[PDB]
């Protein structure tokens, strides 16, 4: 249920996406 | 090269330059704002290589209507790189895309 919201790729986890996010 | 790359990897070739085209009116590459004001120049070509889809296709917010988009990232890096574009009716030409970050590919554009 989280989305990035620079690239709209989605994640089952908040912690997945913080990470990710903050590859950009 | 002939080829596009991922920054990140720099040398993982992405599309060929003969794969661009215009599928919009403003040419190859534009502008466009995404649902939280993010800006990416997106460069459409017919056909990429060495990425990975990320989940099914949408067409919430396309910015190409008719085409839904998933998004693409670097089999090698995971970077994110675009999306690919899917058209929703049998009419579309042409029937899928990709669509480039400007920001993401080598050389600099
Ligand atoms: O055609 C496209 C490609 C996807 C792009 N996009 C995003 O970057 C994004 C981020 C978060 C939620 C939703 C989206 C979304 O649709 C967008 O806005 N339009
Ligand atoms: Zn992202
Ligand atoms: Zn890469």
């Amino acid at each position: 249920s989280f989305v990035c919201s620079v690239c709209g790729h989605r994640f089952t986890t908040k912690g997945n996406l913080k990470v990710h996010f903050h590859r950009h | 090269c002939t080829s596009l790359c991922c920054k990140q990897c720099q040398e993982t070739e992405i599309t060929t330059k003969n794969e661009i085209f215009s599928l919009s009116l403003c040419g190859p590459m534009a502008a466009y704002v995404n649902p939280h004001g993010y800006v990416h120049e997106t460069l459409t070509v017919y056909k990429a290589s060495n990425l990975n889809l990320i989940g099914r296709p949408s067409t919430e917010h396309s910015w190409f209507p008719g085409y839904a988009w998933t998004v693409a990232q670097c089999k090698i890096c995971a970077s994110h790189i675009g999306w690919k574009f899917t058209a929703t009716k049998k009419d579309m030409s042409p029937q899928k895309f990709w669509g480039l970050t400007r920001s993401a590919l080598l050389p600099t554009i």
